[PDB]
RNA sequence: CCAAGAGAGUAGCACUGUUUGGGAAUGCAGUGUCAAGCCGGCAGGUAUUUGUCUGCCAAGGUUAAAUAUAGAGUAGGAAG
RNA sequence: ACGGACCAAGGAGUCAAACAGACGCGCAAGGGAGGAGUAUGUAUGUGAGAACUCUUUUCUCGUACUGAAAGGGAGAGUGUGAUUUUACACCCGUGGCGUGCGCAAUUUCUCUUUUUUGUGUUUUUGCCCAACGCCGGCCGGCCCCCCGUGGGCUGCGCGCG
RNA sequence: AGCGAUGCUGACGUGCAAAUCGCUCGUACGAUUUGGGUAUCGGAGCGAAAGACUCAUCGAACCACCUAGUAGCUGGUUCACGUCGAAGUUUCCCUCAGGAUAGCUGGUGCUUGUCUUUAAGAAGUAUUGUGCGGUAAAGCAAAUGAUUAGAGGCAUUGGUGUUCUUGUAAUAUCGACCUAUUCUCAAACUUUAAAUGUGCAAACAACCCAGCCUUAGUUAUUUUAACAAGGCUUUUGGGUACAUAAGAAUUGAGGCACCAAGUGGGCCUUCUUCGGUAAGCGGAGCAGGCGAUGCGGAAUGAACCGCUUAGGGAUAUGUGG
RNA sequence: AAAACAUAGGUUUGUGAUGCAUCCAAGUGGUGUAUGUCGCAAACUGAUUUCUGCCCAGUGCUCUGAAUGUCAACGUGAGAGAUUCACCGACGCGCGGGUAAACGGCGGGAGUAACUAUGACUCUCUUAAGGUAGCCAAAUGCCUCGUCUUCCAAUUAGAGACG
RNA sequence: CUAAGCGGGGAAAGAAGACCCUGUUGAGUUUGACUCCAGUCUGGCUCUGUGCGGCGACUUUGGAGGUGUAGUAUAGGUGGAA
RNA sequence: GGCUGGGGCGGCAUAUCUGUUACACGACAACGCAGGUGUCCUAAGGCGAGCUCAGUGGGAACAGAAAUCUCACGUGGAACACAAGCGUAAAUGCUUGCUUGAUUAACGAUUUCCAGUACGAAUCGAGACUGCGAAAGCAAGGCCAGCGAUCCUUUGCGAAGAACAGGAAAUAUGAACAAAUCAUACCAGAGGUGUCAGAAUAAUUACCACAGGGAUAACUGGCUUGUGGCGGCCAAGCGUUCAUAGCGACGUCGCUUUUUGAUCCUUCGAUGUCGGCUCUUCCUAACCUAGCGCCGCAGAAGACGCUAAGGGUUGGAUUGUUCACC
RNA sequence: GGGUACGACCAUACUUGGCCGAAUGCACCAUAUCCCGUCCGAUUUGUGAAGUUAAGCGGCCACAGGCCUCGUUAGUACGGCGAUCAGUGAUGGCGCUGGAACCCGGGGUGUUGUACUCU
RNA sequence: GCCCGGAUAGCUCAGUCGGUAGAGCAGGGGAUUGAAAAUCCCCGUGUCCUUGGUUCGAUUCCGAGUCCGGGCA
């Protein structure tokens, strides 16, 4: 059985990698925030604080709280039969806004904003096709297949 | 190790609370005492005629003791103590150390 | 014309032990030690001095009834 | 691997405290006596542990809790004024839920019935949640220190018996 | 004679026998036999001492008693049918044949309730959308770490040599070194980098619009500040709903809970994988079994094939012929 | 049933009675011992014979040894009191000394012949002391059927050597 | 279907393996175990007199009872002290 | 004690840290692999500023490879108290400068391991009070290991004031009351456990006891077949000539199981241990016998092979033997 | 468009070498009394004037270097799927699903905000 | 845990009824001894460990963490 250190390391995980090296940017701190946004985990390494340990990086939580320099984030963690919110005290440069929920608002809306345009705002205006059909064909040179070995003296192994 | 002696540090005590001046010192223990409630009890157990009738302890396993500073804040009728890692070595003597730019040799 | 006639090597204390739920001691037993102006003596569950205040008055002496019977009790019922 | 030649009769999950649930069962903030004791004939008996009870005194546990303590202690009602020490008033603390109740549309039905639709609304004791609030508790806050507008950590507590 | 017991591993070995018997034998005038009398006794004795022997009792004699003494263990452990139905696993232990605990289980519940599901809540799953690694792969001419040859230079005597003394000479000279080349490679190498997985997200408790309320939120200036922040908001206050035009399926309920058992040695397998030659070996990872089920198949089989089971009936298939 | 014990034979202690040894609940208890070193007690060794080395550091024992370390009560004097402390302070122990027919123990290191092997010879570390006398493949030797001599046709046997 | 045999098997019988391991199961025995104890010793105290005699303890007059250098000078030194 | 491929032993896999195993989430065993921990450090803490390495070249008395000096390069390849791992460069490094935040808390809130206990260890605020700085800011002792219940002891915790009647509305008790000790408290610390959730513990038993366990050794039997034991293949060489009469090196596959190991399936409420005697029968990888092939077989003799298990297959000595051996 | 400046993004922004640069400006550049700071005006401090675009800077260039980027590779490899099947054994094997890295080719070579300036 | 010798020179040890720094002895020269043997004279040298203390002056005189060696718990 294993070692345990509450930040036992791993080979290529936490290390900074690929060009990647150093501080987290300003924009990473000019960022902003509200509470329950459902942000994604991430280690910089940084600092050694406010660093989940090992769960977390690639899982989406959401933030109940800002703090001076950090969030909290209640995240739900999978136990026996059950995933368990845990709240976890980050300082604010491990975590960020996702993409994974803004779509389907952002769809929900807009397509609601053209829902709503399309009755009751002035306008109207196509958007997409169906699906996958069927169709007319006036093709003009279908070839065949005849594989391999002739000509294999000008290629192949040796 | 070594660490200071005297110690300007805070205070929080009823002659205020600031920062200020401590001397420091090193605890000793105030240890037992005949007539102590334990004391009495343990006595108690121990009259009579049986064998005797406790654990006493043989494991060691380290040598390290806590140490704690005794630290006076001079006006503050207060002292305090203060908590350092195990050791094994040790040493208040506000004394400082020298940086290394001469080798002897 | 006033008296005013109440238990000692015991009480106590140490010490030891034993013993107690009883605790800086519930007793007892041994051993040693060993008390009373009597403004006293005893008690008043944290050691003490110290003081009040509170309750009694030991250390000789006898005393139904209501209880027991518990394994092996004896005369004479009642039973399941 | 063990045990097991045969047949009768034996031959092993008991009584029982506090206690948790479940359930019936009693009554209900009381309940349970409880120990006892009385008590008068059916008539052996009798003025019934066990009959009937029957019960003043109550006893006992229960019908606020919190603090080691010392100790305090809950409509901090609600509401209200409120500069709410107070002082007033006196038939739901705050929100989320709610079988429900209401309303309208909805079918037929004379009307009823009223199918069906569409909604409303309502105490968090209907349940739970969610937040104060509240008792004891603790730091006593705010502030340089301390006090008041007011704090601010905490608990087997309290929130419409 | 006697007293004893050496050999036959004699006899017997359910014997005439709880130690017999035959022969055999030790010794047999002495530390010699024995009778009776007398004495030592259990954690005691005794003991020419074998821990012998001490009344078939003896590295603690025997009686009665405490006692039904104690058991993380052996064994047993006494009717029917129905209904539901496991674990070999969790942590700690002076802990490894045991608990506790958790989990699995049964039972007991409790609030609703899906046929309007484009506004039930759920789903061991897809889809999108949305997150995400360093296995496999690659690779070494990229680094890290490894390794083989030449080729092309520099030389600051690597070694060699001639012409030169000999040259920090020349010139040959072969090496070192340089360099680009070049082979072959990594569990604790690695850019890139899979597949296979892994988080999230997919609705009404929503969106907007107003305009509100409030804040010892933002070293303050509100203020017709901003933002923040939350609270509101009769008939939404007021507005506003699931189309795409394009992209699920399900959902024989969900919510929710009470409480007690039985279990903790497993074993078998596809797959991955460790130890070691190996091993029907050991040792893990995933899923599934078996276990704890039989039926049908594999002449034979715990786990292979097929398939699971009310009781039947009739039919047809399964695997397999 | 012997290679065991007993055993005479060997050796030492302890010990002279208000004792030693020793039994015991206790007592004016017991026994050795109705007795006294030609005595008793206690252990070891195991005919005769012959001899019995070295070590006392260790570990015991012993000591009349030392004397001022220590070592309990015990006392003793010291504060409102409790209460505290100090000094006092015993054998023992430290300590010092003895001791091996007490327990037991009793080395390791090099070199060295010009023929030869061989290494008497000579140097080393080191112990309490470093194993003497003796005696062996011996009930003792692991190597081991060690070796040789000897006996047998042929001998892990024997024996004799060797040791 | 057997008599007389017979001893391979019936992993015969034969005896809840004594070995072996385990067991918060034992003992007999051992020892510088832990932890006591019988025991042995020592001290302390005591029974406990009787003497005559030493040391202690008492505070009583304060006596024997106090010189560095340099102050030819008295040196713990204190103080009413001119 | 336990541990444990049996026990023992050894080892420590027992609290542990690391990296690796381990399937690109997560989680995963071995007495696996490769390593660590019991401390260290008043700065090696903390903060600023400054400064930049590992490394390479070129010069520069002495001085040469290696002194310093100096230019000049140079993505850290260093360096960062330490095992290990992470990170990381106008810094995190490194040097200087200054300091005490390694501080103090209502200390809630938080994480990890996880029983969703715990400690341990971490994370995030708030209050202090400091430090540092120009300032934002930082700063609660690099980050990760380096550490400890109940139980007990101990250390630290208001003086000061204002009382009428509590005057923050003034720290608790010691139960008949006083005053004073003494003692107890509340609370937070330290004091120790490495068998590391945390019992005060030596032998010996072949005189032995007991309960069980085939959940476990010691026989057979069982897998395997390393190990042994047997054959090829291959064929470098050998072998006067000579690869192959006969061989057979170097290799390199076979094959077997009268070896030996490994494994513990079974067996412990029983499967009678050695050897040997006897006695049978069987097997063939045929020693002898029948008969073939080759010969580096002239004869001679042997050798090699086939076909062949029908047949045959010893006495002693010594040695328990076995084996050994004359 | 440039410059300037603050950037933000953080390599098509980069090493390397050329070539060239109007303006505004940057820049180099002088100085060191003051302040300031340094062994040292090199840095820095303080002053800022003479010079000078040589450098910088800029922009471009470049069978430059690097990157960037796509294609290419290759459905191989490599995974996923199977009761099945061949295979001394690995394997290999089908059909059902996915899916490379390198290579070479090709191209590409900073983006763009804010404030200021400069006809 | 009390009891304590030793903390000084190489090793080992002191300071008028208030002054302050020791020998030994390793050592290092001499000298003695023809050179030796035997012997003599001279070298050197400490925080008086480690730190505190009365006082015009104080290792004199003093306090103490410590160190260290030994005895019973």
């Amino acid at each position: 059985v294993h070692s345990h250190g509450y930040k036992c390391g791993t080979r290529h995980l936490f290390a900074k990698k690929f060009r990647k090296h150093g501080v987290p940017s300003v924009s990473t701190i000019l960022t902003n925030f509200k509470v329950g946004d459902y942000v994604d985990v991430v280690a910089d390494a940084a600092v050694r604080a406010g660093m989940p340990h090992k769960y977390y990086h690639g899982r989406t939580g959401i933030v109940w709280n800002v703090t001076p320099r950090g969030v909290g984030v209640i995240i739900n963690k999978p136990v026996r039969n059950r995933t368990v919110r845990k709240r976890i005290c980050v300082r604010f440069e491990h975590v960020r806004k996702s993409r994974c929920q803004e779509a389907f608002k952002q769809k929900l809306k807009d397509l609601e904003a053209f829902r709503a345009a399309k009755k009751a705002g002035t306008p109207l205006p196509p958007k997409k096709v169906s699906t996958r059909n069927g169709g007319f064909v006036c093709p003009k040179k279908v070839e065949v297949l005849a594989r391999r070995t002739a000509d294999y003296e000008a290629m192949i192994p040796y | 190790v070594n660490y200071p002696k005297k110690k300007k540090m805070h205070c929080p005590d009823e002659r205020c609370n600031a920062h200020k001046s401590f001397k420091v010192v090193q605890y000793k223990a105030g240890k037992a005492r005949l007539y102590a409630r334990g004391k009495r009890r343990y006595d108690r157990k121990q009259s009579g005629y049986g064998g005797q009738t406790k654990p006493i302890f043989h494991k060691k396993a380290k040598t390290t003791k806590k140490i704690v500073l005794k630290l006076q804040c001079s006006n503050c009728k207060s002292i305090i103590q203060n908590v350092l890692k195990r050791t094994k070595h040790f040493e208040l003597n506000d004394k400082k150390k020298t940086g290394n730019k001469d080798p002897t040799w």
